[PDB]
């Protein structure tokens, strides 16, 4: 047998290893695909089962670019060293998200 | 029978509650006689006209056949197309609605079998009834939850844990990675295990690892009672003490206890997870009884937040169930178009016997807006409740992970668990261990009649 | 199913809830495994034992197929006589003890039909329930009536 | 006269009776058929007559029958009477009727020199209709996070002339000590010198304190015996309002019927419910006259609580009779029925009553983990003050409890194991200076395999 | 114990609780160590002292035996005289007072015997009590009914009949002349007869003979329960339906709620009948237990209107009637109980009595009494109306007799006999089978006080 | 002489801290009872939850003393700040026989 190590979690895709580039590029274009809406969040650490993260600027309409959303989490991230950084992807059929989870645990 | 409820030229109005049975006649009785005697039987149910009838509208307050076809495949049987006037039923009550059709006509004697495939809930009926306490999309939010199907625990075994070494097996389950664990549906208050003393130990569990895991948990706590009063009150104690979320057995329990738990769950903020208990005594037989895909209807009326769903007919049901709106399509068993309207859908959920080697046909067939459930397949984990939670939460999000990709998961089923094993020992493990457009439309839909309106 | 729940030496209590299923079973399936089936499915349905279960007490807390009889003139179907102890059911409850004996067996695939014909409520479990509110014999004494069938008509 | 009818030695009782067994000492003139044949329709149809209105009811069914007769070992004077009563003849989920309706009559006879309720058989269909404990034993034990021992409680004295402060002052010194409870004495009520709300307030805050400072669940057990039911229910519903584990009542003084209410509540509220005993021994002492304690043990049973005091062979007889799941007959412990309890859950077995560090051992060995140990001037009386003999008392159970779970006979060696534990304890040391499951277990075993056989 | 509890020279205060217990010593102890270990055990529980006691006023906060007496007879007995201080006790609490003084000293090893014979209830603490929903003057004004002890029939057999049976008996009994009749003591809400249906149709067996006969009729509705919510459900449906009384077993149900009980009944109007029931396992043996006259004066306090009283049987049934009742030790009346105004309860006869009781019963215990005939009514060969008439005749015509200036128990036979030439339901049921001293001391009282 | 306060944690911590060989008595004491060892671990300032990290599974139908002695003394060396708890099922009784800090 092997003892269970405990830790916090972040949701969807915190039960796997953390995603390089290429894995979060795949999870943006699936939401393009989709329709969805994607969108950047920031939080500290201790606050991160806030409903209420900082947003970051707007959410990304129309957006095509995988590349540009990319971008955007870089600066988050940069602007914010400390913080949990969410991509979220707004589905405006449902008023729900398609998808959503943690590119940085800070 | 015939000269007065077979109306072949009776076009439905659209406040019309219709009716599809699949009837199996005696041996000696034409198919439009027959037709007419079950719409009769499920609305007047006259067997002698009298005075009193004279002063009523006769014309209007009754069921009227108005179609017949043929069974695909069986020369015996035939379906009856029937409506129903608006006005026949009390507004919001599935119990009458229910009643009105199904209490009378099972047992007529004329007919060799009778089957209920479906029911129309017209829109101006759908507005009448109170619905999902919260639906999908509210349980999303509230819950913080998004981007991969829901993922549950029913504690085992059924019978002789006290409160809490019962508590224990939740607080295991839900710290390893499982949202939901669950009261087993005969689970309600017994001796071994008084139902507030598993009240407290449930929602301590609940609470550690909740704060051990930054994930929101609940757990589902049957409130299945003997009386309305004793119902009430077990939902109001798992609402003091913070439970998120509840349980009703609703067939077995009823349709009155649970139209009205469902509005106490919305005035209340609770979630509702409904378990189907029974329905096998109803549903099984395909020739006489109510099919499943009227009882998933009269649930999403009723109100309920999660309901138990279990080829074609099944997808069909699953449909009925979240989605807005569903287009007619016999080959899955749906005999009429459904508007829902507004009208919030419902977690679907999966359980029954399935492990991690189930995970990628789960997710493909179920989608998102599901809860999967497992029984033994968690509890089994020769780790633990904690690391057989883990592994089918590492199955589940890699089973996404990998459609998100493009990946024809249920092909690749294989592979994908086995790149994902490589990170964790306690799915590769659980591996070793056990063997082996519904959306679009409805949105294509409401697009249309947004721009054109009637068209 | 049949090694923990096939019991044909056990001999019913007087507390215990009975139980008799007739059972038509699927052609490869014998009648001592289909009792035991239904006994399992209709009180621990359990698909595979595990730890939980070594936490309690597996021998009290189970039905339990004591007794298999024939159906006279159906070679195809049989009866199963299954023995419940008293303390598997919430008190005063017939939603829970209809839960419980037919909320999940019913579907059994390993069976082609199953009717569950009759149940033995013992005494100790009627002295639970509330009963009548009144009763024949109260009626007839608050209505006043004695003698002769009551009479009613339904109004059409 | 009453022979006729209420004499049945023919008669079997059904499993659904009530069956009592009296130990009647009668008048010189009268022989024993005639005696135990009028306890029965004294106890049961108050009369020997036929009225008219008998015939208008099923006179053969409606009636105690008395169905065998014994003597009693050594005492030509007195015999046994055992009494069958249909279930029928008793309101359901109500000791209250079957206690009026056994003892309320028959006891002024004046054809009996003396009569005593030795022991009464409830069925199990009539134990189903009663609440029982609120919790019992293992779910006390896990509301309260204590197992592996006998629980530890100090009655505060004196049980006169304290505030509420000074009182809750002498439970916080107790509690920090390592004692699980204290308790409010029996004639604890509402006094003028402290009023109840108050004793409520000091108590619950000296219970906070001591359980912050230990980290072990304390309580204290509040009493709420008041003069009426709605003065009871306050009481009890304020010791809920401010977070009180368990509370108190007098159940005999009190009362039958608002002690069956009170456990009610307590069920209700996840409150656990101290019972006292008080004025049992106008009743149970007087071995010719009056009703056996085993017999007010059952009813407080199915009236409801979770710790009932208890106090050689009868007193282990009524413990069972108190603790354990189903007890068989046992005349050398004045068991005079099998008791089957079913799933009714077992109450705490409390010992009181000027007991000390030295009498560990044998409480230990006699009453086991599932009970509760009350200490009086055994834990006031430390020379250092009430947190030392609360610990002297904590370390000599423990000791004795390593002790016996190491196969120690820890009454045979009492005085080693309390010394060897004295060297680690100043208080202890210095305190010593100035001073059944099986059966119930194996039945269920057998009863599983064969049942009814 | 002596050294503490034994304060010979202590005169008690009117405030005080009195309490005499004899008490059975074994053969080696002194009765003044007996004594004071009997109010040291019925007051503070130990003779030690610990640390907390020096917290506290030890000279107030005890019981006090103040003087010891010799049994006439039982040379191995005595009577103990203890004091209590009135803050001792809840007010307003029989539970409290009883708890104190026996819940713990009955089990005194070093007594053979401990018998508690009377207590004195000071009337600062009476004042403290509910007492009588209404008592003796209220009830007869209410239900209009003067000149002559009560009339009640328990309805028997206490098992297996119908409400509507039950109902019947009732009516037939109310109708012939009863001014009420009696649940059983074990009727509560048994399968055969549930409460609500009885309660429904002993008042329409009420209201009809009610009507029938022109006077008022009542039944004692027995509400005890298993629970204080029940007991009270039962008291209030007796209300709405129109009951005037109701009936409660008060010590089998209990202080706790007997004394709630009361409380609800004067709030509401409802007439209360106290049934004794096992008072026999307490009051009995003349060595150990409590006496009967304690029960009487708890229940008073406690509350009740109606009381089942069975020379100490004469002293009891003044303590429950009357205002003033002085010591006599005639009569095991060992103080002075005052109860200034709190009101007196009806005595209550039962058991085994018929028509040739009638003249002796009237001369014991009086005009403020209720006369509870079970078979002597039901038993009489032309059923129960007409053995209702035959005791009503025979009460009245024993009354009439006592105010003409006869000696009713010696001229008994002539006075039934001459009144059975006018009454065939009498003549065929003989073939088949305080105050003045009370107001003498409120006179004197009124005029010079002390 | 003044009474020294501290923490506390239920049976047997008014005794001696226990070496190994006081440690085996309960477990064997246990196992004669037909108890089920169980292993327990949870950070100090957690110790008064009622649900602490199981530490793998019960130890069914175990009568090996030893083995048990191994996992705890395994739980503490992947846990040394937590305390370690061990714990005795009782089926029956559906309860703890036994329930005890072995590292505090």
């Amino acid at each position: 047998m092997q003892d269970y190590k405990q830790s916090l979690k972040y949701e969807t895709f915190s039960y796997l290893p953390p995603m390089n580039a290429e894995r979060i590029r795949a999870q943006i274009k699936y939401a393009i695909a989709q329709g969805w809406s994607p969108g950047i969040e920031h939080v500290e650490v201790k606050n991160s089962m806030n409903q209420y993260w900082y947003m970051w600027k707007l959410p990304f309409f129309g957006e095509q670019n995988v590349d540009n959303v990319l971008a955007e989490i870089e600066a988050c991230r940069s602007a914010y060293p400390t913080h949990q950084v969410k991509l979220v992807a707004y589905d405006n059929y449902a008023q729900s998200l398609g998808l959503a989870f943690v590119v940085y645990r800070g | 029978y015939r000269q007065t409820y077979w109306m072949p030229e009776y076009t439905p109005l659209d406040s019309d509650i219709l009716a599809c049975f699949k009837i199996t006649p005696q041996p000696g009785v034409d198919r439009e006689e027959a037709a007419a005697a079950v719409a009769a039987e499920s609305s007047t149910g006259t067997w002698t006209t009298v005075w009193t009838d004279l002063l009523t509208d006769m014309d209007y307050y009754k069921g009227r056949a108005y179609r017949i076809e043929d069974v695909p495949g069986d020369d015996a049987a035939f379906y009856a197309f029937i409506a129903y006037p608006i006005d026949l039923f009390e507004e919001g009550s599935v119990v009458n609605v229910f009643t009105s059709l199904v209490g009378n006509v099972f047992g007529f004697k004329a007919v060799r079998g009778l089957r209920l495939e479906d029911v129309r809930f017209p829109l101006a009926y759908v507005k009448t009834c109170g619905g999902p306490p919260h639906g999908i999309q509210v349980e999303r939010d509230k819950m913080n939850k998004y981007g991969r199907p829901l993922l549950g625990c029913t504690i085992k075994p059924k019978l002789g844990l006290s409160a809490k070494n019962y508590g224990r097996a939740v607080y295991e389950c839900l710290r390893g990675g499982l949202d939901f664990t669950k009261d087993d549906e005969n689970i309600n208050s017994q001796p071994f295990m008084r139902w507030r003393d598993r009240f407290l130990f449930v929602q301590d569990a609940t609470e550690t690892a909740e704060a051990q895991t930054g994930e929101r948990k609940g757990h589902y706590l049957n409130v299945t009672a003997p009386t309305p009063e004793e119902m009430y009150k077990r939902a109001e104690f798992a609402k003091e003490i913070g439970a998120p979320i509840i349980m009703h057995d609703y067939i077995t329990g009823g349709f009155t206890a649970n139209t009205g738990l469902a509005k106490w769950c919305q005035d209340n903020g609770v979630l509702l997870h409904i378990h189907r208990a029974m329905h096998a005594v109803i549903d099984r037989n395909p020739n006489h009884g109510i099919h499943f895909r009227v009882l998933t209807k009269i649930l999403r009326l009723s109100g309920g937040d999660h309901l138990h769903t279990g080829r074609a007919s099944t997808l069909g049901w699953i449909d009925l169930l979240r989605e807005s709106f569903i287009p007619e399509d016999r080959s899955r068993g749906i005999f009429f178009d459904q508007d829902w309207g507004s009208m919030p859908g419902v977690f679907a959920v999966a359980s029954g016997g399935i492990h991690v080697w189930h995970m990628p046909a789960l997710v493909n067939i179920f989608g998102d807006d599901s809860v999967l459930q497992f029984g033994g397949g968690t509890l089994g984990h020769p780790w633990g409740n904690a690391a057989g939670a883990a592994a089918n939460r590492v199955a589940l999000e890699a089973c996404v992970e990998a459609r998100n990709q493009g990946r024809d998961i249920e092909k690749e089923g294989k592979e994908i668990l086995t790149a994902a094993a490589q990170h964790s020992p306690e799915l590769k493990i659980a591996m070793e261990t056990w063997k082996e457009s519904g959306r679009d439309l409805a949105r294509a839909r409401r697009e249309a009649l947004s721009q054109q309106g009637k068209a």
